[PDB]
């Protein structure tokens, strides 16, 4: 059998290496080669998805090799429905981010003229590491790449990006790396516990073996040790997926980085955190996850409402979008930890829809910010008159993030909310208030920016706000199309997500509560 | 054979084209939108005829298109239920929207972006059709939020006007509060029944408990308040008038406001088993009817007065619906008649505004009766329907609603009847004031206004709407045709006849006559003042919409801003503060330790001789200390 996942994750990295190795004089050719690598990765993802059988075994396209037996970790890849969803999201988004950031690195000087090549290579490396993390079926391999993906993104923020890029990159890398190091403590504890248990020949990192051992009850561990390990994993994923109050790194990095890099971070990269909760936290520590479910549920709900409120209070458009994304990750984690088929399937579909919707909205806001010279909300006005298409696409993206039923995110949010209510009705209502808060922070921003009299310098002056160029349409139209398709007909995604979710719940001894 | 879902497909597709074709379709897009609306009307008429050709349970058409959200026990399948109740709304929406599109042809003829406006109109029609046709509450929610979005877009039209944008935002936010309430309702429904479709919900409706059913009904009533513009969510109607007059006509006559009443009636099984929810609905309907009637009497703008009248009529319909099956059929009939005559009135008002150089103040207008004979006739027909002259459509519907309210019985019945009578009187007073200030008295025109008759395109819709306001009410009430039609789906009911029908009719006529006489004395016998006269505290309170906006600005805007500032301070000082404090502690400790690196070899040797610490630790390791 062909090692499809190995190629899937290797192609982005090899392409990044080739791109960075290109001479300085091939900048345009470097851009086209990076786009071609992204498209090849997307084709690999497409064939994997097409061959994926949701009715078949839980894990498919499994590749297994000995990598570091001394550490009890093997090169084990395999994609489930949950992993496949995020893999498809990353594969589809990365080319769109590349064609969105086509010229983001143009103005950067020095670096032996490799600025464009460096930017493209870093983006492709992030894509490859994210993909391999998604497909990895080994705790230590997954941790390796979950932590490694930070560095390319750290360079991508610090290099390129705004004036305060350095501080933002430092805060990013240090928050995420402190979390990853706590994960390292938890992972070493997991290895030690597995070694001390007769369930395994020795200390083990094979995710499937450990999951089976814990589910069968053979790998019984002291609930305190399991609680500590789960706390480490959850803390790492909570800094990665911006669970409140650990979110404070995300706004600065998102605003200071280039729009494509910021989207890659929030839309794609940060998802690895939430996915990490869904695959490991629940399945490695079902008892600890169940015990801590109230606390994590409360934190997710507070994140939803608090991020919505802050987004309402923001004056910078991009920071507003970042806080919106924080609230959306709040929804994702709330749906994950409620441990309901509806809740978890909705959270996965929400990972997908939020990736797409935040990508669209953030990229459109980035285009608008590039047209002008300031990110301030008050710096704009009546933009709809000058750039009808830009304003229309921004409205559609906001409506998506606003969770309209005609667009994909609602389907997920609904599904999450439903799942939350059956177990924690008060939390469900508290989250549902975010439906109002999202209308607020989307439509008020639209009113402030696109409506009213055309602000000075928007339709005239040296930096007028011209409508979207064809390339920006190439970026935007696919995202809006995915939003509309996953809103009208989400079933193709759910058909893949629902089985994997069931297998997950079956694994953790959880079931949707019976109706009264 | 024509499937039901075409009703949704024809308009939406049109909108899609008009949204995507862009400037290429700017020259003829309005024609395509009008064609889509007319095709929807034709399909609705054909489906209604097919339902008439069927009897009993065969009358309704249930069609499941595809599995939609098959997640575990949810298993929500996209499906449309065009029942006897649904078909009435389908016909009303399609016909009135087609007439409004035809009118908008001329109304938006001189304004660019008419193609985009018609795109929004088609999307609005599609959303309303999906709302009324969806066989499950999730599809109902989809249509609900679609109607909210379309209302935002249309009210938000003419984005260069800040007031229009603010009105659109306010409308969407208030609608979204009711949408959140309806979302809580759906979550409760799924949690308790495990199903979302109408069929399963109503099959399991008898179970659960009075408390659960009351909670569901109250949340649905909150949603309706959102759409139906019932208190406390009734404040957004007034500002929504910044949008084009056809938008106001479409919103108030069908779809947007009609959605709350449709949700209440379609949810009839829940409210029938939830007496407390029905009581809440009745209270809301009466209170909002009174509030709208009071506010309308003070509004000096034709659009604002019409909006207040729409709020009052929706309140009457909501009270009828909350009265249970006794008023459900009467509520639907009054809703249809209101669609007709309110649409006519809004079209007439738009014609007046166009003739008056977009003037909206009722004080500036006057003596227009001769100036716009066709507009005057249409406005007068709609006015007679709204007041409820015996020949007019509104007479029968309002009389039935009032009779049901009075027959509710006991203190509740007496209160409802008194509220209805006061509402009828105040409605007569306000409508007479508006009509007199508009079409009677001195011209009072300003800026050398030169009124001209509206074109045929905007006129024919006016004549048809007047014909509807004249006929539909009787056509539905005489012989109880509408009541019998809704009987198979809406709860059947007998007549309590607490008071003779002629007695209630006479009382209503007397109240209307008293209001008309008061209005004539105030504004017909006495010349209409050119400036806003002073008055009692109540007059200014009504001028400020009974402070409804101020309350919202007083409690939620101000309280919301306070909460936002508090959370921003928490983020900047508390949350980020912990990381800042950690960094400060690390830096301070690093500096303190670096001070230990004194640079003197002898200090380092002293630290090394601190190896006495290692020696003592090793020795004590066996001391067991
Ligand atoms: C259960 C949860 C319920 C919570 C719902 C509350 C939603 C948010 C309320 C504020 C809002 O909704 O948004 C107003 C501002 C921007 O205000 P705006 O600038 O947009 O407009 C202003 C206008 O200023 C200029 O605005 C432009 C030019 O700038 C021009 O066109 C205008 O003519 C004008 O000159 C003008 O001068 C100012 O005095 C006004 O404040 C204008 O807004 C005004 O809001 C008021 C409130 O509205 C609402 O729906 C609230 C009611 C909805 C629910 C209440 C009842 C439900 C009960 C259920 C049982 C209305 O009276 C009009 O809506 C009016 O329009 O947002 C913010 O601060 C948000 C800050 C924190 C919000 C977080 C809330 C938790």
């Amino acid at each position: 059998t062909f090692p499809w996942l190995t190629v899937l994750w290797a192609v982005p990295v090899v392409g990044a290496a080739v791109v960075i190795l290109l001479p300085a004089a091939q900048q345009v050719l470097a851009k086209w080669l990076a786009l071609a690598v992204s498209v090849l990765t997307l084709a690999v993802t497409a064939v994997v998805a097409i061959g994926f059988d949701p009715a078949a075994a839980q894990y498919q396209f499994v590749e297994s090799h000995r990598w570091i037996p001394s550490f009890g970790t093997g090169y084990i890849l395999g994609v489930d429905g949950i992993a496949l969803a995020l893999v498809v999201l990353t594969a589809v988004l990365v080319p769109l981010l590349i064609i969105a950031g086509w010229n983001d690195a143009s103005r950067q000087t020095g670096l032996a003229g490799r600025s464009v090549q460096a930017y493209l290579a870093l983006t492709l490396a992030v894509e490859g590491m994210v993909l391999m993390s998604l497909v990895a079926l080994d705790i230590l391999l997954f941790y390796v790449f979950f932590e490694a993906m930070l560095i390319p993104m750290y360079f991508l923020i610090g290099g390129f990006g705004g004036e305060n890029r350095s501080r933002a990159a430092v805060k990013f890398l240090l928050y995420n790396l402190f979390g990853g190091l706590i994960m390292l403590a938890a992972v070493i504890g997991l290895y030690v516990v597995t070694a001390g248990s007769d369930a395994f020949a020795a200390g083990t990192f094979d995710f499937r073996e450990i999951v089976a051992a814990v589910s069968s009850g053979e790998f019984a561990v002291n609930p305190a040790i399991m609680n500590f390990l789960f706390l480490g994993f959850m803390f790492a994923f909570a800094v990665k997926a911006p669970l409140w109050p650990f979110h404070r790194w995300l706004p600065d990095a998102a605003v200071e980085a280039t729009p494509a890099s910021a989207v890659l971070m929030m839309a794609v990269m940060d998802k690895v955190g939430t996915f990490g909760m869904l695959r490991y936290c629940l399945q490695l520590f079902p008892d600890a996850s169940t015990y801590f479910r109230p606390v994590v549920i409360t934190l997710a709900a507070i994140g939803i409402v608090y991020g919505a409120v802050l987004a309402i209070g923001q004056t910078d458009v991009m920071r507003l979008i970042a806080y919106t994304s924080i609230s959306h990750f709040g929804f994702i984690i709330l749906g994950i930890f409620v441990m309901t088929s509806q809740g978890q399937s909705g959270s996965t579909l929400y990972m997908i829809n939020h990736g797409i919707s935040t990508a669209a909205l953030f990229l459109i806001a980035g285009f608008l910010v590039s047209r002008r010279g300031s990110r301030l909300i008050d710096s704009y006005g009546g933009v709809q008159k000058v750039a009808p298409v830009l304003a229309g696409t921004f409205l559609v993206a906001g409506l998506a993030t606003l969770s309209l039923p005609g667009l994909a995110p609602f389907i997920s949010e609904f599904l999450v909310l439903i799942g939350t209510f059956t177990r924690y009705p008060v939390v469900a209502v508290f989250a549902a208030t975010a439906l109002v808060l999202s209308a607020v922070y989307i439509l008020w921003t639209y009113q402030r920016m696109m409506t009213g009299p055309v602000r000075d310098g928007i339709g005239d002056g040296d930096r007028p706000v011209r409508d979207l160029v064809p390339r920006e349409l190439v970026v935007v139209a696919p995202l809006l199309a995915l939003l509309l398709v996953l809103g009208i007909y989400p079933k193709p995604a759910l058909d893949v997500i629902n089985p994997a979710v069931e297998h997950t719940l079956t694994t953790i001894g959880q079931t949707d509560p019976e109706p009264t | 054979w024509l499937p039901v879902w075409l009703l949704i497909a024809l308009p939406a597709a049109g909108a899609t084209i008009l949204l995507l074709a862009g400037r290429r379709s700017d020259r003829w897009g309005h024609l395509l939108g009008c064609a889509m609306s007319l095709a929807a009307f034709a399909v609705g008429t054909v489906l209604f005829a097919g339902m008439l050709g069927r009897s009993g349970e065969e009358r309704a058409v249930h069609e499941a298109l595809f599995s939609w959200v098959p997640v575990g026990g949810l298993q929500v399948d996209f499906g449309l239920q065009l029942d006897q109740l649904s078909v009435c709304f389908v016909l009303l929406i399609t016909g009135v929207g087609s007439l409004i599109h035809i009118y908008s042809i001329g109304y938006m003829a001189e304004d660019p972006d008419r193609r985009r406006f018609f795109a929004y109109l088609n999307l609005f029609l599609a959303a309303m059709l999906l709302l009324v046709l969806a066989d499950n509450y999730l599809g109902l929610y989809a249509g609900w939020e679609g109607v909210g979005l379309a209302s935002y877009l249309l009210i938000g039209f003419w984005s260069h006007k800040p007031s229009a944008a603010t009105a659109a935002k306010k409308a969407f936010v208030v609608n979204r509060v009711g949408d959140m309430g309806l979302a809580i309702a759906l979550m409760i429904m799924f949690a308790t029944i495990g199903s979302i479709s109408f069929a399963g919900v109503f099959a399991a409706a008898p179970g659960l408990s009075e408390a659960t059913l009351s909670a569901i009904g109250l949340l649905l009533l909150l949603g309706a308040c959102g759409k139906s513009a019932q208190v406390p969510l009734q404040s957004w109607l007034g500002d929504a008038m910044e949008g084009p007059t056809p938008v106001s006509a479409l919103i108030h006559a069908a779809t947007m406001v009609t959605a709350g009443v449709y949700l209440i009636v379609r949810s009839g099984p829940i409210f029938d088993l939830a007496p407390t929810a029905q009581t809440g609905v009745v209270i809301v309907g009466a209170v909002t009817l009174l509030f709208g009637a009071i506010i309308g009497c003070a509004k000096d703008d034709i659009k604002k007065a019409l909006a207040a009248s729409t709020m009052s009529q929706i309140g009457y319909m909501v009270l009828a619906a909350g009265l249970g099956p006794a008023g459900y059929a009467f509520a639907i009939m009054h809703l249809l008649t209101h669609g007709f005559f309110k649409a006519g009135l809004f079209l007439g008002a738009g014609s007046v505004m166009h003739a008056m150089n977009d003037e909206v103040n009722m004080r500036r207008y006057g003596g227009l009766r001769k100036v716009l004979p066709v507009t005057f006739a249409t406005f007068g027909l709609g006015y007679l329907a709204i007041i409820g002259v015996p020949p007019l459509a509104g007479f029968f519907s309002k009389d039935g609603i009032i009779e049901a309210a009075l027959g509710a019985g006991g203190a509740r019945g007496v209160i409802l009847g008194g509220a209805a009578i006061l509402g009828a009187g105040i409605t007569a007073f306000y409508m007479t004031r508006v009509m007199l200030m508009t079409f009677f008295g001195e011209k009072r025109w300003a800026a050398n206004s030169h009124p001209h008759e509206a074109p045929a395109v905007m006129t024919w819709p006016m004549i048809l709407l007047a014909v509807g306001s004249v006929v539909s009410g009787g056509a539905l009430a005489i012989g109880g045709t509408l009541s019998h039609w809704l009987e198979p789906v809406v709860g059947t009911h007998e007549a309590h006849h607490a008071v003779p029908v002629w007695v209630v009719t006479a009382i209503v006529l007397a109240v209307v006559a008293v209001g008309i006489a008061v209005a004539y004395r105030m504004y017909a016998r006495q010349a209409v003042p050119e400036e806003v006269p002073e008055g009692s505290a109540l007059t200014v309170a009504a001028r400020r919409d009974l402070y409804g906006d101020a309350f919202n600005e007083a409690v939620f805007m101000r309280g919301g801003q306070t909460l936002t500032a508090a959370m921003v301070t928490v983020d900047d000082k508390a949350v980020d503060g912990t990381a800042g404090g950690l960094a400060a502690l690390v830096s301070r400790t690093s500096d303190a330790l670096r001070q230990v690196q004194t640079g003197f070899a002898r200090s380092y040797a002293l630290s090394m001789l601190g190896g006495s610490a290692l020696v003592v630790a090793a020795i004590l390791a066996v001391q067991l200390w």
